[PDB]
């Protein structure tokens, strides 16, 4: 088997979130999603801005899967910024029904 | 063997074997004449001739004669195959038995082809007899059909089968 | 491979047998640039410049 | 234009130059390239190619 | 052992279950109960040859017997007595050894 | 996605369908690009690239390419992306207000383009029926070589009923497997200008041609009637291997004995470049030295290797009414 | 734990598929039509009804009245129905064999010819005790015991014939009891399953295995004690010589080379 | 025993029985049919001589008479087969119900038979959900090590799990076609192609 | 070959008719419990036992021959005598011979050590054996070999312990090895 | 994702019953079409379409029906007088190809190319490819693929490309006979053609991703085996990579086929010809023959020489002074020391010393445990 | 019954004599019971046992070795293992009955 | 421990200096370069999964 | 409890052959072409042994590893 002394240069070298939502919801949330990280592209928006956007717009959009994907992207962005204040979002949304 | 019995400990130790359904027990396809005649009649052309292909046996006297001759030939072929299966181990008599098998198969094939020609030549829609006969296959012959000790086609190669079954 | 009288009896083939030809051909890979397929025109502007 | 070419070359395991004439096994699953050497149709070494 | 305790009843205790099992085995209650039985090569005509040592039962389950011939259950009184005697002799010999 | 879209636009401008297929393939990517380097194009960009590829390919009669791209589309359900983007654009304004509800069927149908396509669909059906009728008549005429033919009568097309529900269900009853609604929505917007609010006949022809090309069942329906190939047997008096005795259908044979079927009497498909088909009868040997000793002289009447039922029926049709 | 158990698993899954196919066929009606006449038969090959579709069309064809042609048409229709039944019967077996690979472990080809349509369930010479039976018997022959008990209790308180009993969900292979999965050894596979309902009763098999193991334990201890008695009788004492230890290492011989002498 | 039961279920397959039926509608027309076994269709005949000279018989009546004849012949054949098989069937049932101890499913291996049946029963649904594709007879699709049972051939049995040259079946390693390492197959050289 | 605890427990729960579980333990005074489905064929007698015929073995051991085709699984204390017996079975050409490493000792959680052997070896008091002396085939020089006083077993038993706190106990303070120069350690 | 296997497996889904139902539907469809002068029901577009549909639905039934298509359905259509179509010819070609009879499937396509040219669609080529793959005629399959890539108008489909690739890979995996199998298998070279086919697919415009993933796995295998790029070719020849491969082989315990790590000691001497035994022979070269060229014939060999005898090739420790430095020892598998009886612990069988045929039954243990003892002797 | 048992004994002794079954010498020798003089071209119990061991050698199923595609497609023993569907089986039967070379 | 790892080089002596015997095998031109084209067990398992 | 005493039947018929050669049948061995040698000349700086029977026939071989040795017509 091919074992290389040097690590794979083109490797993603990170955790992938498998972001895949309905195209209508994606294009509708495109103005909000520009601040959330894209594929191999990381905007440097402050984490509190996206947290406020989520906590102010999540009740409006009626889709459990879309809300979950949006919250996953929020968690990924705040993890990239190492912002520890986002656990309150989990306790607000997911803790009551998922665990 | 009903009046007398073996040792109790002997049968106790014998029952430790626990005859297995796969290989220890005898196979269900032991060579028997009804089995051979059943697998012969299983052929679609043979079944067609027996049931609809021939004219009604009780209708015309010629129908009964043709039916009794066809069944006689089928029985002859089945019995020849049965004897070949019984004597399949030794090869001194296997060839001479397969000669009888070949003769019986040739007779059966000749009768089947003649009757198929006449039932397709005799003088319409919604699945009549001629349409079903044409819809059936090409009547894979029995004179050149491979069987070995079970009435089933062999898994060996054609060269191996033709060297197993050759005239002495 | 069935030639029992080989080397010892002075038999050395003049022509390399097809079995050996196939073995040697199958042992090594093929260079993907030897196909030299071309379907689109030449790039006059960017091909020469490319990346450092 | 060899005479009887189909039977001699493409039909005979000896190509017309091999004289095919412990007992042979009764029920043997012989190798595809060998045989029991009983007659021409079952030679010790099979020559006719298995392909078309 | 904590789950497989003493066997309170046999495989089929009630005759109400026995009829169900007899049907379940694949037996027609008409034809299988109407086929005659052969004892010693004869169909037991003349009402099983009038009186006979064996019972006039059609089911061979009545005639089942242990390999040694010791049917000490539901058997004849004398048959059970001799079966018990045979078992006693065998076991006394084995334990003496 | 933008880079690959520009690449495909350049390929379309250069009119190079091989490179268009190549860039579509690279847009789809493979395992190494999709999961290892995690560099895959956006879903909406994939839809746009595949859609422009369809727009170029299947108006130039590229049946295989159009079928491949459409199969790719239906593999991942991208047919309704052009209305998903529209409802998303509406939700762009709706999010500035309350309750952007989910994608209900009524919400999806509330868009203008789907309603316009549903309104136009009867005209598309009428155009398809008329085009198919003309194509069938032309096929019959070119088959007979003149003009009326039995082939043009009772084609595989059913008359439509003057109701909207029957008109809509007729598309499923005939084509059914190409999403005619989505095809009629893709057919508009030719180079940035829609055609429903403009010249209709161009749009009707475009949509009809698109349906005909994408529908494999339609391709099977409209075909040129070929001729019946004749089976052949080797000659009893084998003088040559190329020439063979042909089998004559009872329709062609005026008389002949009540023969059996072709396979039963023995006939197989054989035809080569240098092949001829005959009827073989040996000359009757009159009783003399030649008959007693010499071999029989064969007699081969050359016959056609093909029989045209359409032309036979056309000849009989005007041979009957002439009397 | 590798040959016998795995082969048994393959055989039992094959037999489960065959039994599910048997239920499916027995709960179906096959229609064979020849010209005017048509014959509808059950899964056992028994004729359920013979009718004449297109009476207006075929009245002139069958015309006085013709009898031989009608009889041959009826016979052809019946043969067609039986052929369809046998074709479905064989097709189910072919599907099971092709989808089961544990049977493909054995290179024998006879697994395809061993279970032809003649030697499979249901059988035409076996429909009398199934179709003509009361529904209680019909469903008690198929392993459903709770339903049979409930039906018997209700009765004592107060189209194929097997469609009422053999439901669509009954064809599911996960509902087949051990007694009915293998029709051959049904009396032997009735003991293992529980008396109440159709399911495996692990208590009975544990009891039987435990009794057999106790008997084997007593036998083993008797055997080993007798063997040891034979050992101590054969040899003088009960002691046993030790084994020499094999080692690739060399040995030191100076200890035996060194000896003493007097001076 | 299996050979005997096969003989019994095969003999009546080719054996046939004849049945008769006389119409009850007053018409004298009858029907005689010789029905076969499993392939229950053979010669049938109508006798119009029995009925009156009027011959005012409906085709539906003829069909009903034929239906009655076929039903009678089939039940007669079934009764004949039952009579043929009963005497041996009872003895077979007694043998199976008594000599259970001398069987795979009878003795201490009854638990093994039940476990195997349950495992096959459960894995049938797994195969159905995986698409009737025989999901890796050699257990390799198991995403977890605890998923694959202890009966799978996948678990290694060679001594010296980390040392080569001892993972050999025989006393000497063997090579198959050419010089491939037949004893210990590598991942690349083993394939399920076709 | 191998057989593990999971396989042994599975066999105990669900046995099969043709897997002979042979308990090849000697010194009956040591053995107390009975492994299920086990048959007693001691390793000290297996060499002659495998030479007997079917009945010749049955009338002497109370059970018949394993038919040389059925699987046999051998259990003994520490799996030493079982391995030694499996050697004999393989020499007798039995198709499927398995050894249970650990055996009844690990199965029942007792401590019985058949064939008492010490992993360590006594120091080689004698000189270098002549059997280890190697002479060159060209220059005819006398050369050594890792055997006798020095070999791989001695190196392994001299190697350092896995635990640091135990390793520090062996060597004295201020370095593990100071008898040797700084650059040779 | 094998179309041939789909056709072979759909028959088992009750093909015969569905075939009979399709025939009945075709008959009633003809009757319902007759009610639309002596030729109109026979020759019309609808009749040909219905016949094509019947052939298409019979293609998926059992072998009997697919074999009956070209000789029964086609002949019945000819007798009725229905003009066939290109779809009809395609379906009969596929029916002939599935059964392996290609002699007629080629001739019918020849007829189509001769008389009805510029009407052949793509599907004929994939039908021929499927037939050749089923008939194991990979050379003819390659010839047809080259003809298609020269035509370029039939516009080779992804299915056609997949069929050709599957055929060549099956030919690659087909083994040869023993005389060609003495060395490594020679059919693995057929996988080298895969990159050529991929380049030709790039030129033809056939998408690469439309191939099935099952086929793509093996395609990637053959690519990683025969598709080294120039950039990696500039570096694959080094020392570190070769020595890492050597280390991997050592770790896996397979060093019998490495030039550096294998040293051969066995030599084969000359043969003393009886023509003139006075002259002595000296070697003039040296070759690394794989040792199965010159083997000991079986009849002068010990029995199977593998299980009965264990042979180890070691080196003498004494001064050789000329001879076999590496000599092998041949000890029997069942060999034991001549004094093993007293080196092994004493047992119950010691009392039977020297008796040729001892009566083991007397010493037997079963006698005491079973009270009903009886001797077969 | 005596003739039946005598025939059984005759068969077993003929088989043992022909195949060299049983022990060579005494049960206990000086160096061990497993001491045989394998004469060339003479059948022996050790030879038949070695043949069976070499052919099986921990074999679970005949397809256990059939992981290599070349081994799978080798038809030395037979062609039964290469038939996996009724379509292929029936096609092979049809062609063999026709009298052609089996695919 | 492996039985294939043997001594390629001779024990050091003066023959290596006073004789013309080469100290390495000459290159084999017919044997191809070793390249990596294998699949690991986990990769195969992942593909199957 | 047991009821029936029966003889034991087993299908010991494998009817199959499996032959797989071992590596030692494939491991290479030295082989060489042989010709009737006509003598050896062992040459050094001064000393030279000369064993010749007849003259060179076709070709002459030279080996220089320990002693320069020219084999004549070997």
């Amino acid at each position: 088997p091919f074992q290389s002394n040097h690590s794979l240069v083109n490797k993603y070298r990170g955790v992938w979130i498998e972001f895949d939502m309905h195209p209508a919801f994606s294009v509708a949330l495109e103005p909000q999603l520009r601040k959330l990280p894209r594929g191999r592209t990381l905007p440097k928006t402050p984490a509190e801005e996206v947290i406020a956007d989520y906590t102010a717009l999540a009740p409006l959009v009626d889709d459990e899967k879309t809300r979950d994907l949006w919250l996953a992207k929020v968690f990924q962005h705040c993890a990239f910024q190492r912002c520890g204040g986002a656990m309150e979002l989990w306790e607000r949304y997911c803790h009551q029904r998922f665990t | 063997n009903d009046i007398y019995r073996h040792s109790f400990e002997d049968v106790q130790a014998c029952h430790t074997q626990r005859v297995t359904e796969r290989d220890r027990t005898m196979p269900p396809y032991l060579p028997t004449l009804p089995h051979f005649v059943a697998i012969i009649k299983k052929d679609p052309h043979i079944s067609f001739l027996l049931h609809i292909g021939l004219p009604d046996r009780n209708s015309s006297e010629e129908g009964s004669a043709k039916h009794k001759e066809l069944e006689k030939r089928i029985y002859y072929l089945a019995r020849a195959l049965y004897h070949t299966a019984l004597e399949y181990h030794n090869e001194t008599v296997r060839r001479v038995n397969r000669q009888k098998v070949n003769v019986a198969a040739s007779l059966l094939d000749n009768f089947v082809e003649q009757e198929w020609t006449t039932i397709l030549r005799d003088k319409d829609t919604q699945n009549d007899k001629k349409q079903l006969a044409r819809r059936l296959g090409r009547y894979m012959l029995f004179a050149n059909r491979s069987l070995d000790d079970t009435g089933f086609p062999t898994d060996a190669r054609a060269d191996d089968y033709t060297r197993w079954m050759a005239p002495p | 491979s069935h030639r029992r009288d080989y080397i010892r009896m002075g038999y050395i083939p003049r022509y390399t047998p097809w079995e050996w030809i196939a073995i040697q051909e199958a042992d090594q890979p093929l260079i993907a640039e030897q196909i030299r397929q071309d379907n689109i025109g030449t790039s006059y502007f960017f091909s020469l410049n490319r990346y450092w | 234009q060899l005479q009887a070419q189909d039977r001699i070359i493409c039909g005979t395991h000896g190509a017309g130059i091999v004289a095919h004439q412990a007992p042979a096994a009764d029920l043997s699953r012989t190798k595809p390239h060998e045989g029991t050497g009983t007659s021409e149709r079952d030679p010790y070494i099979r020559t006719l190619h298995n392909q078309r | 052992e904590r789950r497989a305790l003493w066997a309170e009843v046999g495989p089929i205790s009630d005759v109400g279950s026995a009829v169900t099992a007899w049907i379940r085995f694949g037996n027609d209650p008409v034809l299988h109960t109407a086929v005659p039985t052969m004892l010693g090569g004869k169909f037991r005509n003349q009402q099983r040859e009038k009186e006979s040592l064996l019972p006039n039962s059609s089911s061979p389950f009545a005639y089942v017997e242990d390999y040694m011939g010791t049917n000490l259950v539901f058997g004849s009184p004398v048959h059970a007595k001799e079966s018990a005697a045979v078992w006693a002799t065998y076991f006394e010999r084995r334990y003496a050894s | 996605g933008e880079v690959l879209h520009n690449l495909m636009r350049c390929a379309i401008a250069a009119r190079h369908r091989a490179r268009i297929m190549w860039v579509y393939n690279v847009m789809r990517g493979r395992f190494y690009e999709n999961v290892v380097v995690r560099a895959e194009v956006d879903l909406i960009w994939r839809y746009r690239i595949a859609m422009i590829a369809l727009e170029y390919l299947l108006d130039h009669e590229c049946a295989e390419e159009a079928a491949a791209i459409y199969s790719y589309l239906v593999e991942e359900e991208l047919l309704r992306c052009d209305v998903h983007v529209r409802v998303g654009l509406h939700m762009r304004e709706a999010i500035a207000a309350g309750k952007p509800i989910t994608l209900n069927n009524d919400v999806m149908n509330a868009t203008s383009l789907v309603r316009d396509a549903t309104a136009v669909a009867p005209e598309v059906a009428r155009e398809l029926q008329r085009r198919h009728a003309q194509t069938l008549q032309n096929n019959a005429v070119e088959a007979v070589g003149a003009g009326s033919a039995p082939w043009s009568i009772l084609g595989p097309l059913t008359a439509i009923g003057p109701t909207a529900e029957d008109t809509m269900v007729w598309l499923q009853q005939h084509y059914g497997d190409v999403d005619v609604m989505s095809i009629m929505r893709w057919a508009r917007f030719r180079k940035g200008k829609d055609l429903m609010a403009k010249d209709r006949p161009q749009y009707l022809a475009r949509a009809a041609a698109w349906i005909e090309l994408l529908s494999k069942r339609n391709r099977e329906m409209e075909e040129v009637p070929l001729t019946y190939m004749r089976k052949s047997k080797p000659l009893v008096l084998d003088t040559n291997s190329n020439v063979r005795v042909a089998w004559q259908t009872p329709l062609m044979r005026s008389g002949g004995p009540p023969r059996l079927l072709a396979r039963e009497e023995g006939y197989v498909f054989h035809h080569s470049n240098s092949s001829r088909f005959v009827e073989e009868t040996y000359r009757h040997p009159g009783e003399s030295l030649q008959s007693r000793y010499l071999a029989l002289q064969p007699l081969h009447t050359e016959v056609s290797a093909k029989e045209d039922f359409q032309r036979l029926y056309y000849q009989a049709q005007k041979h009957h009414k002439q009397q | 734990s590798f040959r016998y158990t795995n082969n048994l698993i393959g055989a039992l899954k094959h037999r489960l598929l065959l039994e599910s196919s048997y239920r499916e066929i027995a709960s179906r009606k096959f229609i064979g039509n020849c010209r005017g006449v048509e014959v509808v038969c059950s899964g056992y090959g028994t004729v359920l009804a013979v009718q004449l579709t297109d009476k207006a069309v075929w009245e002139s064809f069958y015309r006085s009245l013709d009898l031989d042609k009608l009889a041959e048409s009826i016979k052809t229709a019946l043969w067609d129905a039986t052929r369809k039944i046998r074709s479905a019967k064989e097709a189910a077996l072919h599907r099971s064999l092709s989808h089961n690979t544990r049977m493909r472990a054995s290179a024998d080809l006879k697994h395809w010819y061993e279970e032809d349509a003649n030697t499979l369930r249901p059988l035409a010479f076996e429909a009398l005790k199934h179709e003509a039976a009361t529904p209680w018997m019909q469903l008690v022959q198929h392993g459903k015991k709770e339903e049979a008990a409930a039906l018997l209790k209700e009765f004592e308180q107060k189209q194929p014939p097997l469609a009422s009993t053999l439901k669509a969900e009954d064809s599911n292979p996960a509902t087949i009891p051990i007694g009915s999965v293998h029709p051959l050894f049904t009396p032997a596979l009735v003991q293992i399953e529980e008396a109440g309902g159709g399911s495996v009763s692990n208590e009975a098999v544990c009891r039987a295995q435990l009794w057999e193991l106790s008997r084997d334990e007593q036998l083993f201890w008797e055997r080993v004690e007798l063997i040891r008695k034979g050992q101590v009788a054969s040899i003088g004492s009960s002691h046993k010589r030790g084994y020499a230890d094999e080692a690739a290492f060399a040995k030191d011989d100076t200890e035996e080379k060194v000896q003493l002498r007097f001076t | 025993y299996p050979a005997a039961v096969r003989y019994g279920v095969e003999l009546c397959t080719v054996l046939t029985a004849e049945g008769k039926f006389v119409d009850e509608r007053g018409s004298g027309l009858s029907a005689r049919c010789v029905v076969n076994g499993t392939g229950a269709a053979e010669s049938v005949v109508f006798d119009t001589a029995n009925c009156n000279g009027t011959n005012t018989t409906s085709v539906e009546d003829a069909l009903r008479v034929a239906h009655g004849a076929l039903r009678s012949a089939q039940d007669r054949h079934n009764t004949l087969a039952a009579f043929r098989l009963g005497p041996l069937s009872k003895q077979s049932q007694v043998l199976l119900f008594c000599g259970v101890n001398a069987y795979e499913f009878g003795g201490k291996y009854a638990r093994t038979y039940a476990y195997a049946f349950e495992k096959a029963k459960k894995e049938l649904e797994a195969t159905a959900a995986s698409g009737f594709m025989a999901p890796s007879l050699s257990h390799e699709d198991t995403e977890r090590l605890s998923d694959q049972p202890t009966t799978s051939p996948s678990v290694d049995r060679f001594a010296s799990t980390t040392h080569p040259e001892q993972r050999k079946a025989q006393f000497v390693p063997r090579v198959g076609p050419g010089s491939t390492p037949l004893e210990d197959p590598a991942a690349d050289q083993k394939s399920e192609w076709s | 070959h191998q057989v593990y605890l999971k396989d042994m427990l599975h066999l105990m729960r669900y046995p099969e008719p043709y897997t002979h579980i042979i308990d090849c333990r000697t010194s009956t005074q040591k053995m107390h419990r009975w492994v299920p489905h086990s048959l007693w064929l001691p390793r000290d007698e297996v060499e002659y036992a495998l030479q007997l015929s079917a009945d010749e073995f049955l009338d002497m051991y109370g059970f018949r021959k394993p038919d040389k085709s059925d699987d046999v699984i051998l259990l003994s204390h520490n799996g030493i005598y079982s391995e030694q017996a499996g050697w004999e079975w393989k020499k007798q050409f039995f198709q499927h011979v398995y050894n249970y490493r650990g055996g009844t000792n690990e199965l029942f959680g007792e401590s019985y050590s058949d064939m008492n052997v010490s992993d360590v070896l006594s120091p080689w008091k004698g000189p270098f054996p002549q059997s280890g002396v190697f002479v060159d085939k060209w220059s005819k020089r006398k050369v050594l070999t890792r055997t006798g006083p020095f070999d791989r077993q001695y190196e392994m038993q001299d190697f350092a312990l896995p635990d640091l706190e135990l390793e520090k106990a062996r060597h004295p303070e201020e370095g593990p090895r100071q008898n040797m120069p700084f650059g040779l350690q | 994702c094998d179309p041939a296997l789909t056709y072979k497996l759909l028959g088992d889904e009750n093909g015969e019953e569905r075939a009979q139902e399709a025939y009945r539907w075709f008959d009633l469809a003809l009757t319902s079409l007759a009610v639309d002068v002596p030729y109109l029901p026979q020759g019309t577009a609808a009749a040909s379409h219905i016949t094509n549909a019947l052939m298409r639905t019979l293609l998926t039934c059992g072998y009997t029906h697919v074999a009956a298509i070209p000789d029964s359905v086609y002949d019945r259509m000819g007798s009725m007088g229905i003009s066939p179509t290109i779809s009809t010819y395609e379906l009969v070609m596929l029916a002939l190809s599935l059964q392996g009879n290609m002699v007629e499937a080629e001739s019918i396509l020849s007829f189509l190319r001769s008389h009805h040219s510029e009407h052949i669609t793509v599907e004929s080529f994939n039908a021929l490819l499927l037939g050749h793959r089923e008939a194991r005629q990979f050379d003819c399959c390659d010839a047809i693929w080259q003809e298609l890539v020269d035509r370029r108008w039939p516009r080779a489909s992804p299915l056609t490309a997949e069929l050709y690739l599957r055929s060549i890979m099956d030919h690659a995996n087909t083994p040869t006979s023993e005389p060609l199998q003495s060395f490594a298998n020679i059919n693995v070279v057929e996988k080298k053609k895969v990159p050529l086919v991929l380049a030709q697919m790039d030129e033809l415009g056939v998408p690469r991703t439309h191939l099935s993933r099952v086929l793509m796995d093996e395609v990637e295998d053959s690519l990683r085996k025969f598709q080294t790029y120039r950039s990696r070719f500039y570096e694959w020849g080094r020392a570190v990579k070769q020595f890492d491969f050597i280390e991997f082989r050592r770790r896996n315990g397979w060093l019998y086929d490495l030039h550096l790590m294998k040293c051969t000691t066995k030599q084969v001497g000359p043969l003393r010809d009886f023509n003139d035994p006075d002259a002595v022979q000296g070697a003039v070269a040296t070759a690394e023959i794989p040792a199965f060229f010159n083997e000991r014939p079986a009849w002068e060999r010990p029995p199977l020489e593998e299980t009965l005898y264990v042979t180890t090739n070691k080196e003498r420790y004494d001064d050789v002074r000329g001879g076999d430095i590496y000599y092998d020892d041949t000890r029997g598998l069942h060999d034991r020391s001549p004094t093993w009886m007293n080196e092994v612990p004493e047992t119950r069988y010691d009392r039977l010393y020297g008796v040729n045929h001892p009566d083991i039954a007397k010493i037997g243990i079963r006698r005491h445990l079973n009270v009903e003892y009886v001797n077969r002797k | 019954r005596a003739s039946r048992t005598t025939a059984e004994q005759q068969r077993e002794e003929e088989r043992a004599q022909r195949f060299g079954l049983g022990r060579q010498g005494a049960l206990v020798q000086d160096g061990g019971p497993d001491q045989r003089t394998l004469k060339k071209h003479t059948n022996d119990e050790r030879i038949v046992d070695a043949m069976l061991f070499q052919q099986n050698a921990y074999r679970k199923t005949p397809t256990d070795e059939h992981w290599n595609p070349y081994i799978r497609r080798s038809t030395e023993n037979g062609v039964g293992h290469l038939l996996q569907n009724k379509f292929d089986i029936m096609r092979r039967e049809d062609r063999l009955s026709k009298g052609e070379q089996d695919l | 421990m492996l039985s294939q790892n043997v001594a390629k080089t001779t024990v050091p002596s003066y023959y290596m200096i006073r004789t013309n015997l080469p100290h390495r095998k000459p290159q084999n031109q017919w044997e191809g370069v070793y390249y990596y084209s294998g699949i690991t067990k986990r990769q195969r398992h992942l593909i199957l999964l | 409890m047991f009821l029936i005493h029966f003889v034991h039947y087993k299908t010991i018929l494998q009817k199959y052959t499996f032959k797989f050669k071992h590596i030692f049948l494939s491991i290479d061995k030295y082989n060489s072409l042989f010709f009737n040698i006509s003598g050896i000349l062992i040459w050094l700086n001064i000393i030279h042994i000369n064993i010749i029977l007849i003259k060179y026939s076709f070709f002459i071989l030279i080996n220089n590893f320990e002693y320069l040795i020219i084999l004549i017509s070997t």
